[PDB]
């Protein structure tokens, strides 16, 4: 009846309290470009148990990692930040060309739960899988902390922080002796 | 003949639907591959990833695969894009990639694709990577699809 | 003839420069409320402070649009000359 | 409640009094070029389509990414087409037996009413071939004053106007 002028005037204001919406997120969005490394630091490394596990589906090698992490987190908290996100980058090199990564472990972490993340000699229940059992040979493998966050509605990038640890391997050896 | 109504209506229907359609393509052609902006539908995410959110889609113009990546896939026992987490890479600098992969929030691999021996994700196995998340339109075009 | 005054009878038989007015009002507030969620996000530092104060300029854009102005309707010719009787 | 209503039933009852009393037969032309440059968006939109359905999608993409970048274009040239040429005029009419006449002293005509504005214009034009010359008539009014809601938009109230327009027809085709 006479109530078409207030659906065309809430058609007007809904498309324009959305426009000033969307405008508003990607000026959020927009002004923040920069993003900041976090810092690693690793006392002591253990390495043990490194065996040729012969089984049914291949003849892999399996193998543990234990280690210890320092860190400090109390400058990369945003303003749009909602999740924190771990992902270990354990890179090394076998003899058959084959450039192998194993990820290790992540925490669901929430802004206000953990102001210091510094815990020592964790387990990873993660099994380390060797593709084609390589590692039995290498001199050194590396690795370094990264991490991912997710915006409100934005993009997403990954940064990696700054810092590596070096740790060599013996040549054939099974349970391993370290220190 | 019948001049004017369907001068106007083929004007009004064939602009709305070709642009509509066409953008849609121009997405396609501008995401690299084929690509089309989906939507989360995913459980196991949940504490990671909420449900009903639009995904953008980048591709391969001149960059290879890393780790610690959204990864989106089909499922052909369904036939369903489905996206999960890479957390393994094996590869060659001959032209071969083979890796495996898991999802998060579960001790269980993305299985279905193929068997044990083999690795699960093939290089011609992939959509892409999305880049970016809408999280509120998700619900209302989940809402519109669910209904009849 | 009268065959075609039936359903396209209905223009505004209203004010024009009061609406003018009024709708610079609605477009005022509607940015003065976003220009002070924006900057109270940037002082106290979190979204839904923003969120709060978006919703809140649209209920009041709502609880400002949908009264009648019954006053405007019982004197469209208040601002605009005084039409005549057919 | 928008000023449209008023402003096509005005046009509407323009041309029909148009021709009620001048008699004069109504043309067109760029509604037909409106319909060239639709059905042959409508054609490449189409056969792309189809293209498309039956092909699959990166031994495809360029001369798509071109086809579409083409209508971008074209979309472009028709939208400062349609702002360049069909701002507010809506009518052409010619007449009738031009026995050893040239075809000239053709108007057009148009009706302006700006964003919720008490302001209505009428502006005729016409192209009279003796000097190769436009006559232009202006109107600045309103028409909203003497009737009520029940839309007494009738021909005995507004036949002053016509009463001009054809007696200054008369005045200057002599
Ligand atoms: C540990 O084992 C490795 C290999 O087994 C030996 O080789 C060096 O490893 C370091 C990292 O541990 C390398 O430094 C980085 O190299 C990157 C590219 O090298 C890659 O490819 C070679 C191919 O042989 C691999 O050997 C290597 O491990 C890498 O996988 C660069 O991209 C890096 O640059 C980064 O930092 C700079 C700032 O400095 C940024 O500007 C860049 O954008 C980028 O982020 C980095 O330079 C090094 O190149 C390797 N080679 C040599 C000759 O040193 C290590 O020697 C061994 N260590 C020990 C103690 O045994």
């Amino acid at each position: 009846n006479t109530v078409l002028s207030r659906a065309n005037s809430l058609f007007a204001f809904s498309l324009s309290v959305m426009a000033a919406l969307t405008f508003g997120c990607f000026i959020t969005t927009a002004f923040k470009d920069r993003s900041v490394p976090v810092r690693l630091h690793v006392s002591r490394i253990m390495l043990k148990n490194v065996e040729d596990f012969t089984g049914p589906r291949e003849r892999s090698d399996l193998g543990f990692i234990t280690f210890d992490i320092t860190a400090d987190l109390e400058n990369i908290f945003d303003w749009n930040v909602k999740q924190l996100f771990l992902y270990l980058s354990a890179e090394y090199s076998t003899k058959n060309n084959a450039l192998n990564q194993v990820v290790l472990w992540d925490k669901i972490v929430l802004r206000g739960d953990n102001p210091k993340l510094l815990l020592k000699d964790m387990k990873t229940k993660y099994f380390f899988f060797d593709d084609g059992n390589g590692l039995k040979g290498n001199r050194n493998v590396t690795l370094t902390l990264s991490w991912n966050v997710v915006p409100n509605a934005g993009i997403l990038p990954l940064v990696t922080g700054s810092g590596h640890v070096s740790v060599p391997f013996p040549d054939t050896y099974e349970i391993t002796k370290s220190y | 003949m019948n001049k004017r109504q369907l001068y106007y209506q083929v004007l009004n229907f064939g602009m709305i639907v070709s642009s509509a359609l066409m953008i849609w393509k121009g997405l396609m052609v501008i995401t690299g591959s084929e690509s089309p902006i989906v939507v989360v539908l995913s459980g196991s995410m949940e504490p990671a990833f909420h449900r009903g959110d639009l995904l953008f889609l980048t591709n391969r113009v001149e960059d290879p695969i890393r780790v610690g990546e959204i990864v989106v896939f089909r499922i052909e026992g369904r036939e369903i894009p489905i996206v999960h987490r890479v957390l393994k890479i094996h590869e060659k600098q001959n032209g071969h990639i083979k890796f495996l992969t898991k999802g998060d929030n579960n001790a269980v691999d993305d299985r279905g694709l193929y068997k044990q021996g083999q690795h699960w994700l093939e290089k011609k196995d992939v959509v892409g990577r999305a880049r970016g998340f809408v999280p509120y339109i998700g619900i209302v075009t989940i809402l519109m699809n669910d209904y009849p | 003839p009268a065959m075609l005054e039936h359903l396209s009878s209905l223009p505004t038989q209203m004010d024009y420069k009061g609406q003018k007015l009024a709708e610079q009002m609605f477009q005022g507030i509607i940015l003065f409320s976003a220009i002070v969620g924006f900057i109270y996000g940037y002082v106290a530092e979190q979204f839904g402070w923003t969120v709060y104060i978006v919703m809140a300029g649209f209920a009041f854009s709502c609880l400002l649009t949908l009264p009648p102005w019954p006053i405007y309707r019982r004197h469209p010719l208040k601002w605009l000359p005084v039409q005549e009787s057919s | 409640w928008d000023g449209s209503a008023v402003k096509n039933s005005l046009d509407d009852s323009a041309k029909k009094v148009l021709l009620e009393k001048y008699k004069y037969v109504e043309n067109f032309g760029l509604i037909d070029g409106r319909l060239t440059i639709c059905t042959i968006s409508c054609f490449f939109a189409i056969v792309a389509l189809i293209w498309d359905y039956m092909h699959p999608f990166p031994e495809s993409k360029p001369v798509l990414a071109l086809c579409v970048i083409s209508y971008f274009v074209m979309m472009g040239i028709l939208t400062i087409y349609t702002s360049y040429k069909e701002k507010s005029i809506f009518l052409v009419a010619h007449r009738k037996d031009p026995t050893g006449m040239d075809p000239d002293d053709i108007w057009q005509l148009s009706s302006s009413l700006k964003r919720f504005d008490d302001k209505y214009t009428l502006k005729l034009t016409f192209i009279s071939g003796r000097t190769k010359q436009q006559r232009e008539a202006e109107f600045t009014k309103s028409i909203a004053k003497f009737f009520d809601h029940s839309g007494t938009l009738v021909m005995d109230a507004y036949e002053p106007e016509i009463s001009r327009l054809h007696d200054s027809l008369a005045i200057e085709r002599k």
